[PDB]
């Protein structure tokens, strides 16, 4: 159902992914998992938050991949803590990408479960994946010196914000007249 | 490092006064007080950062709220930024729904790392030369503002940038997309708007 590596084989990240998840193992790739032909997870132990270079290149090499979008996810436990703000400086600052801190690897089955569910699931299936007449009359209504009872009888001579502000003095005296006409020809104007 | 603009709504002065203060006097870059009245830090033209403690984010009856927070910027914004800060479990869908539609996110300990994290977020936006840097003064700014789906910085470096509100008015997709330093699809929108023909 998702591609691992086979690091990851007979390990408690895969005893709870098992059961919801069916997972293929792959020798050599450069991610721990793929969730797609253009999206996958690089896992990041404690460990391996040591100041050494055991995940850095790993990340740089799928940030150079044109299409391969990348998504850190990391062990924070007590030891890891302070090495936390580096990592996240490095991967989602210089090198734009998601970093999920975790704290068991048994956090990051759910995780990576909800991770999977949310990609196979249709697009437009969360909430964040048309002219309006009222506000462009309360837009007209910001010009001085205009309330809403002079705004419509403006856009009806003039039925744009373009033919408004290219109106000639004489033809804004014929529908408001006087000071009022010179006052919106003066806000366009300079 | 530092000179830098940075836009932050009135009702951070209780919520995160720390932070304000941090990036003012250490970090000390030019910090603005706004009246942006959906969010918290407009850090570059284009990015908006929100920030909410882990209790907030875990208290999964703002679940919904959170989201229809971030519909209403995802229509001013075309890059959004999250912090989920420590104070002084059933919501990684929550997490993932984010994630999913390209929103960035942090993880903070306190009010004074907010305050690094938003120093940083705001050079790499300068080093993107989407930088915020404008007077941020003028009351042509209201004709602007009543634009559905203009943040606070499109609306200010409108009025700056053009000379005039009549010259806006006539301006091809081309340079208002680069004099309001907005989005190629944006400048069409904002364009059917001054356009509309009754």
């Amino acid at each position: 159902h998702i591609v691992a590596n086979e690091k990851w084989r007979g390990s408690q990240l895969a005893q709870e992914m098992q059961g919801k998840i069916k997972l293929i193992f792959e020798d050599g790739l450069t991610p721990d998992f793929y969730l797609s032909n253009r999206c996958c997870i690089l896992y990041v132990t404690e460990a391996d938050l040591v100041a050494g270079n055991g995940y850095r290149k790993r990340l740089v090499r799928v940030r150079n991949s044109n299409n391969l979008k990348g998504i850190v996810v990391v062990e924070k436990t007590r030891m890891s803590e302070q090495y936390f703000p580096a990592l996240q400086k490095f991967t989602v600052l210089d090198l734009g990408m998601v970093l999920l801190p975790v704290a068991s690897q048994m956090e990051a089955s759910c995780l990576v479960i909800q991770l999977v569910q949310e990609q196979t699931k249709e697009p437009s299936k969360n909430p964040l994946l048309l002219l309006s007449e009222p506000s462009l009359l309360r837009t007209v209504q910001q010009i001085p010196g205009v309330g809403k009872v002079k705004a419509p009888l403006l856009l009806q001579k003039f039925p744009s914000i373009q033919q408004l502000s290219n109106a000639s003095i004489g033809e804004l005296e014929q529908v408001v007249g006087q000071a009022v006409a010179q006052q919106i020809h003066a806000f366009f104007t300079q | 490092g530092k000179g830098t603009c940075i836009l932050v709504g009135g009702h951070e002065i209780t919520s995160g006064l720390e932070v304000i203060s941090s990036l003012r006097a250490i970090h000390g870059l030019q910090v603005e007080v706004c009246p942006l009245n959906g969010c918290d830090y407009i850090v570059s033209n284009r990015m908006v950062v929100e920030r909410r403690s882990q209790s907030e984010m875990l208290n999964s009856v703002n679940k919904n709220k959170f989201i229809e927070q971030i519909q209403h910027l995802q229509s001013m914004f075309e890059r959004i930024c999250v912090i989920v800060e420590k104070d002084r479990k059933s919501y990684d869908s929550l997490l993932t729904t984010l994630i999913g539609a390209g929103i960035r996110i942090l993880f903070s300990s306190c009010q004074e790392e907010t305050a690094d994290l938003l120093k940083e977020l705001s050079l790499v936006e300068q080093r993107k030369n989407v930088g915020i840097h404008v007077p941020t003064v003028s009351e042509a700014l209201q004709f602007y503002l009543s634009i559905p789906n203009i943040s606070y910085i499109t609306a200010l470096n409108m009025c700056h940038q053009f000379s005039s509100v009549k010259r806006m008015a006539n301006s091809s997709l081309q340079e208002i997309s680069m004099y309001a330093q907005v989005t190629h699809q944006k400048a069409e929108e904002i364009y059917r708007y001054i356009h509309y023909v009754f």
